[PDB]
């Protein structure tokens, strides 16, 4: 039953903001690392982003950083990933993915669920 | 040029291996299992060498006899034993560098050395009971003849079949066993010396960084060099629950660092990098220098004068063992004149290595 | 900024052939290669989590090796449910993943 | 196999005939059966020359008294 989904990818104009938020079910956010992931259409997976929840430390893309801004809430197991001064590249599939803790075998399972994906157009 | 080479061998076999048998008892005295050893075969080979001559005089002549049956049964005798306690020893040898080498006992390698020479002196009683001399035809030619009866039909077969299987296979087998562990062990010595000399280098370009990039990639360099490491578990859950601890505070320690630099936040990842300088001692110090010592045997002279001695005694029995092969075959009717034609050089090259086995201390010492 | 390069860009094979993907990383990365699994038009799947441990619930026909820096996904009883894009992951660090470019499974004609 | 061949007496092993040439002893004893007007033979299975220092086998057996 566990699973993240994701919400709030729409159509949107070019130099807006975008809150993509990731509901996670089955599991705790504070005992994992939620990272963001876009897919470009017809291209391979690019990191974006991500949070560790219990550290509070959160790293950025070299071609995102400066523009985003990931947060989460241990309340109801969710991130948010804030977008601003959006381009042409961004238009892309954002995947949520979970990722374990250092030591031990859920860290070697490196985004063993991802999320559904939601489609982000400029 | 046989029974001219077989003089060059007691010229330098007698003088070397009476100094190495010296050196051995008196400059560097008994003080190893593998010292021993060493002097066993040293004065197993003497003990070839005495018989020698009388093989060389022999062949001088046309392949004929002049001494007594006694001489001809302890010519004979004297190369089988040779072959049985040279190849039983080497094996010990190599047993006891693997338990030095993997698992770091006088009484007990005295008691071995006995009864090797024991059971070669029982593998040569065929040729210290047949041997006799025999006078060819109407001439005058006397040789050292094997004289197997009707009771002992395959007798010749059984003795070619013991040198290619007990002498050569068996031990072949156990020392490529005992050779490969200690290979395997010294691999991943070499794993966990590697990964922490490459861990120590990052930690040494971290100490002396200016801006945090360089301090990333140290970092990434390092954690990849600790979970490189962690993987090498030295060889042989008291270890598991704290070699694999250890590693993991050590990778927990870089993580801290690592997320201290992206901040860009470098004295507090410099401070980050000394903890785990000091995480080093509390776990990891003790398999560090494990792994250190075990990698110091190769530089060991005596290790380099048994691995030494091994390929090359192996190396110059092959041809002999594989000839003896063939004439078993071809006695057996299984399978020519090639196989006669090399046997004297198969013969003289197999045991030419009591010549140069002293000259190893001389090179590897 | 360790990079992944997978160097059978297009792959075509019959059904019950043996397949094999190779991504090298830019330096060394340990173990720290997991292997996933991505249809069309849906999230990918992970199938090799460390660089050569079998996640669960996967097929068991999907393997891994390492060796050194070369990093190998083998099929060898290619079924039709195979048919998709493969993507190897650095994943040393939670900053530093990077995947590799890509190689999906066409059907051989 | 293909040894030379041969017969000795036992009245020591003094050398009688000896066949692949024809190397007798200082009796006649018939040619290569012997002679049956005379007043143990051992058949002897040995190569010509030694292939080397040690490889020298005589097969002897046949211990059969005239």
């Amino acid at each position: 039953e566990v699973q993240l989904v994701e919400s709030g990818g729409g159509l949107v104009q070019p130099g807006g903001s975008l809150r993509l938020s990731c509901a996670a079910s089955g599991f705790n956010v504070v005992d994992f690392s939620l990272h963001w992931v876009r897919q470009a259409p017809g291209k391979g997976l690019e990191w974006v982003a991500y949070i560790s929840s219990s550290s509070g430390s959160t790293s950025y893309a070299d071609s995102v950083k400066g523009r985003f801004t990931i947060s989460a809430d241990t309340s109801k197991n969710t991130a948010y990933l804030q977008m601003n001064s959006l381009r042409a590249e961004d238009t892309a599939v954002y995947y949520c993915a979970r990722w374990g803790y250092w030591p031990g075998e859920p860290w070697w399972k490196a985004f063993d669920y991802w999320g559904q994906g939601t489609l982000v157009t400029v | 040029m046989i029974p001219t080479l077989y003089s060059i061998i007691f010229v330098v076999g007698i003088f070397g291996n009476s100094l190495v048998v010296i050196v051995i008892y008196f400059y560097m005295k008994l003080k190893t299992v593998a010292s021993v050893f060493l002097l066993n075969l040293a004065l197993a080979d003497l003990c070839f060498l005495l018989t020698l001559p009388l093989w060389a005089v022999y062949t001088a002549m046309e392949y004929r006899w002049p001494f007594g049956n006694y001489l001809c049964k302890i010519a004979s005798a004297s190369v089988s034993f040779n072959l049985y306690a040279s190849v039983f020893l080497l094996t010990c040898l190599s047993i006891d560098r693997y338990l030095a080498i993997v698992h770091p006992t006088m009484l007990v390698a005295k008691v071995t050395c006995i009864i090797i020479w024991l059971l070669a002196g029982l593998a040569s009683l065929p040729a210290i009971i047949h041997r006799n001399v025999f006078f060819i035809e109407n001439t005058n030619i006397t040789v050292c003849a094997f004289h197997y009866e009707s009771q002992n039909s395959t007798l010749p077969i059984g003795l070619g079949l013991t040198k290619n299987i007990l002498g050569f296979l068996f031990p072949f087998l156990i020392i490529l066993t005992s050779y490969t562990l200690i290979w395997k062990a010294l691999k991943k010595a070499y794993d966990l010396e590697d990964n922490w000399e490459t861990l120590n280098d990052n930690l040494k370009v971290i100490e002396k960084a200016d801006n945090a990039a360089q301090v990333k990639d140290a970092l990434t360099k390092m954690r990849a060099a600790a979970l490189d490491a962690q993987k090498a578990t030295p060889p042989k859950s008291p270890e598991m629950k704290d070699f694999r601890h250890g590693f993991d505070i050590l990778v927990g320690q870089i993580d801290d660092a690592l997320k201290l630099a992206n901040e860009g936040k470098v004295k507090e990842a410099q401070a980050a990098a000394e903890q785990l300088k000091t995480t080093r001692n509390a776990y990891i110090q003790k398999y560090l220098e494990r792994a250190r010592s075990t990698l110091d045997k190769l530089n060991d002279d005596i290790f380099k004068i048994i691995m030494a001695i091994v390929l090359f005694f192996f190396f110059s029995w092959i041809p002999h063992q594989i000839f003896t092969f063939l004439d078993v075959l071809i006695q057996l009717g299984i399978i020519a004149d090639i196989v006669d034609t090399a046997m004297p050089i198969t013969i003289c090259i197999a045991y030419f290595n009591n010549c140069l086995n002293p000259l190893f201390y001389g090179f590897l010492g | 900024d360790i990079q992944m390069t997978q160097s059978p860009s297009s792959l075509s094979a019959s059904v019950g052939d043996r397949v094999t993907i190779t991504c090298r990383a830019s330096q060394s990365v340990s173990s720290a290669v997991a292997w996933y699994q991505q249809k069309p038009g849906k999230a990918p799947k992970l199938l090799i989590y460390s660089a050569s441990s079998l996640y669960s619930g996967v097929p068991s026909r999907f393997s891994g090796s390492r060796s050194g820096t070369d990093f190998t996904l083998t099929i060898s009883s290619l079924q039709p449910e195979d048919f998709a894009t493969y993507y190897c992951q650095q994943y040393l660090y939670y900053s530093l993943v990077t995947f590799g470019q890509g190689t999906k499974v066409e059907i051989k004609r």
